[PDB]
């Protein structure tokens, strides 16, 4: 049965206390102005005691008291519950985990569960020791909750070994099993006939599917029930066969962290009085001896307690709730006034979480106290960058060594050959200067109908025209061959795709070793958006990732006219505000860029907004470029401000003022030819190898085919809300992603789609 | 709502995200802002070939979150891929 404590109200006195009893120092625990005060995961065992040890008490688990040995503690943190505080009320109850009559005496195992507002905030288990000989073989038994059990059903012989199980009993004997992942969440209640046969065992609980929505409901149940057996063949099926939701990846080398020195206090009378361990074998002499102990040993709570105050401010970097999990066994007694030395290791990841063991020795260097924690990483974001540097072999190191980086580029490169009949990996390598693709065959034909099947639109004089990329690949064409100067991996179509691959390899190899926060936030600038959808929220395949990413290239490659030579009359400048004047802002900037817009009727826009005040990127018209550029080359010869001028010397001057600076500068940069080469101003440097006016209302006509595309290789069923709702911060918007009538009109105002326009409207029709 | 509705919203809000994501100025300032105010970042992961959007976070929290950092007094690692491997993979040296 059940053991149900006191409701504990956790307070100030008996938090400072308790850390002043351990010697634990974290600025988490002292009282600060404008921010609540935590109390230890340590101090649990404070609320717990009361319910945890009336465990080893009742007359069916008999043994001699003073001969209990305290095996091992454990907390674990319940996944997504924040900390202890000060004022909150804590309910715990504790359950026989099992009690088992080993040769040697009696382990009892009690599961202690820390309660607040309703809501379970942590486990803490406990493993005593009876010594002694134990035969009462009719009170052990040993009531599991298994962790949890997936299996992807890939094959249909996979179904059919899943049938051949009697216990897999599914509510609908006809449920189709192929390309679902099954979740077990089994209880195992064991009961015992000899030390080594069970009398009874008994493996239960529901068996879930995974919806297309990543929500689980239950479609059977695990039913089996045994007798004499000497194992629980379905746990051992489901290890064999399945996967735990969260795999240990051990570090090629454990890195030591420190060497640590702790004292145990020269009495036990303070960590006595806060924890509520009253045993006698601490503090009196009498007790101890008669316990047959080296002396008044110091509580293992005590050095429990001592060591994760270390692990807490070594491998934490002294933040308390980065410390899911702690265990330890004690191995030996300690006496008081001994000096301890704790060597803390990291020996791996869990899913983004830092796997720590260590161990305490004392003066005689003797294994005193082991144990593991597990501390959350640091509070991340993922940034992946956008396009710039494309040096040759670039990923290529990582390709050679990572398996993940391995299968990222190998499934992109034999969906690139089936698809657009090239390698991208070939490209990445060895930079060819031309590539031909060739249309024989019947791979050739599906490869060409790819390659007439990608449209983009623009405007003909004021006319909405869908004209065809490669518009020279018609139905006769063999062949078509991608030209380029120095190199191809240079054009965007090649350069796009590559980047993207490069960042998800890169990603997959960190997700690989386990080095992924669950909940970390991420962004993309421009391209590193769709490189970082498929790394954290995993919305595209690399198959689609790719595509889209090569036909976004080839659209803003076509985007514009060019000459024979391939040279448009748009270009991109990065204009740092800081360096033309330190008192002309962004809004400055911005009122410049607008006015030199409408004033010579030639396009330019602010593109990027990089740094504050030191890093913007201007595209638009190569004309319109070198006017601004002549501007605020001007702007800073006459040390001229704009910002004072318009607010504290006059109204609507500056708006004129600024205008014949701007006819100046306009019917200079109009006169040299159309092909012209952007000059490095002072506060103006010329994007080298860019000709499209990307992230500009220029390219506003070319959304639609580029949607109609995405609609294709993005799937409703892919899309899983949990893993983008407030993680992800879209470039359009810049706030975290949420599916909410907000958010949506805050889409619509900055680019008036229709299929936007009508969830506005219909909003509640949606919300039921 | 549903979660078969919330998805298909979530699908076409992010086909619409993406589709207009080039059409539309590059917001870096405001979701730097977001990331490092909003969310009190304390890594900085950047993934790419070169480090320019770690180089602008640094460019940034000197420039605007000097006293916002010392305030709240939180320690922020600004980490690449490329050339901070080590304290990324934790790959030390003997």
């Amino acid at each position: 049965d059940v053991i149900k404590g006191k409701d504990f109200e956790i307070t100030a006195k008996e938090v400072y206390d308790f850390t002043h009893a351990v010697g634990n120092n974290c600025e988490d625990f002292v009282s600060r102005p404008d921010r609540t005060m935590l109390a230890p995961m340590d101090f649990a065992i404070v609320v717990g005691w009361r319910a945890i040890i009336k465990a080893i008490f009742p007359n069916t688990v008999d043994g001699d008291l003073l001969k209990l040995v305290h095996l091992s503690n454990g907390y674990k943190m319940i996944p997504g519950a924040k900390p202890l505080q000060v004022g909150d009320v804590v309910s715990t109850t504790a359950v026989i985990e099992s009690v088992v009559n080993q040769p040697t005496g009696k382990i009892v195992d009690v599961v202690g569960t820390l309660s607040r507002n309703g809501k379970p905030v942590m486990e803490v288990t406990s493993s005593f020791f009876y010594r002694g000989n134990y035969t009462d073989f009719e009170n052990t038994f040993q009531k599991t909750v298994e962790p949890v059990y997936q299996m992807h059903i890939k094959t249909s012989k996979d179904i059919a070994v899943l049938r051949s199980k009697e216990w897999f009993q599914l509510d609908d004997e006809d449920f189709d099993l192929l390309n679902k992942t099954l979740t077990f969440e089994t209880e195992t209640e064991v009961t015992f006939k000899n030390a080594n046969i069970f009398s009874s065992v008994k493996c239960f609980g529901p068996i879930k599917v995974e919806l297309p929505t990543k929500e689980t409901v239950e479609i059977g149940i695990v039913d089996y029930e045994a007798g004499a057996s000497h194992g629980n063949p379905v746990v051992d099926f489901l290890k064999r066969n399945g996967s735990t939701l969260e795999q240990k990846v051990n570090l090629e080398n454990p890195i030591p962290i420190a060497v640590l020195d702790s004292y145990t206090p020269s009495t036990n009378e303070p960590y006595a009085r806060v924890s509520g361990d009253l045993n006698p074998i601490h503090v009196s002499r009498h007790f101890a001896s008669y316990a047959n102990l080296p002396g008044t040993i110091t509580h293992g709570m005590f050095s429990s307690a001592s060591v994760r105050a270390l692990i807490e401010n070594w491998a934490a970097d002294s933040v308390s709730s980065r410390v899911r999990g702690y265990t330890c066994q004690f191995v030996d007694m300690v006496l008081p006034n001994t000096a301890l030395k704790t060597s803390i290791q990291h020996v791996g990841m869990i899913n983004g979480r830092k796997l720590i063991k260590f161990e305490t020795r004392n003066e005689d260097d003797v294994v005193v106290l082991t144990g593991e924690a597990e501390i959350e990483q640091p509070v991340t974001t993922f940034v992946f960058t956008g396009q710039g540097s494309q040096e040759q072999g670039m990923g290529m190191d990582l390709y050679k060594t990572s398996k993940a980086a391995q299968d990222v580029w190998n499934r992109a490169d034999n969906h690139f050959k089936d698809t657009y009949g090239f390698s991208i990996l070939d490209i990445v390598i060895n930079n060819p200067v031309n590539l031909t693709i060739h249309f024989g065959g019947e791979k050739g034909k599906r490869i060409r109908e790819n390659y007439s099947a990608m449209i983009f639109e623009t405007i003909v004089d004021g006319k909405l025209k869908t004209e065809k990329i490669f518009k020279e690949i018609n139905e006769h064409s063999t062949s078509y061959t991608f030209r380029s100067e120095k190199g191809l991996l240079s054009a965007t179509q090649f350069t796009q795709p590559a980047l993207t691959l490069m960042e998800k390899a890169a990603f997959e190899d960190l997700k690989s070793k386990g080095l992924i926060p669950a909940d970390a936030t991420f962004a993309g600038h421009s391209l590193g958006e769709y490189a970082a959808l498929a790394s954290l929220a995993d919305v595209m395949s690399i198959e689609s990732l790719v595509e889209v990413v090569f036909y976004r290239g080839m659209t803003m490659q076509v985007a514009v006219p060019r000459d024979e030579l391939g040279r448009s009359n748009y270009g991109m400048i990065a204009i740092n505000p800081g360096r033309v004047a330190a008192s002309f802002s962004q809004e400055a900037l911005q009122y410049v860029v607008e006015r030199v817009g409408k004033r010579t009727g030639w396009l330019v826009e602010i593109v990027n907004y990089n740094v504050e005040n030191q890093q913007y990127v201007a595209a638009g018209d190569l004309r319109a470029l070198d006017t601004v550029t002549n501007v605020l080359n001007f702007i800073k010869l006459q040390k001229i401000d704009i910002i004072e001028l318009q607010k504290s010397l006059s109204l609507e001057e500056v708006e004129g003022h600024l205008f014949e600076i701007i006819d100046e500068a306009s019917k200079k940069s109009a006169v040299k030819p159309r092909p012209l080469k952007l000059e490095r101003g002072f506060a103006c440097i010329p994007l080298v190898g860019i000709s499209v006016p990307f992230h500009s209302t220029y390219l506003m006509n070319g959304v639609k085919p580029f949607k109609s595309f995405l609609k294709k290789n993005i799937i409703k069923e892919n899309v899983k809300v949990a893993r983008l709702a407030g993680k992800y911060i879209p470039n359009l918007t810049a706030k975290p992603f949420q599916v909410t009538k907000e958010y949506f009109q805050d889409v619509y105002d900055l680019t008036g789609s229709e299929p936007i326009k009508e969830i506005i409207d219909n909003w509640e029709k949606y919300e039921q | 709502m549903k979660p078969e509705v919330e998805q298909e919203l979530a699908h076409i809000l992010l086909t619409e995200l993406l589709a207009y994501q080039f059409a539309s100025p590059v917001r870096w300032i405001e979701t730097q802002d977001v990331f490092l105010k909003d969310f009190n970042t304390e890594r900085v992961v950047e993934i790419g070939p070169s480090p320019t959007l770690a180089g602008m976070a640094q460019r940034t929290l000197k420039n605007k979150y000097e006293s916002y950092d010392a305030a709240l007094s939180l320690h922020r690692e600004i980490l690449c891929y490329s050339k901070d491997a080590k304290e990324i993979y934790y790959t030390p040296d003997p």
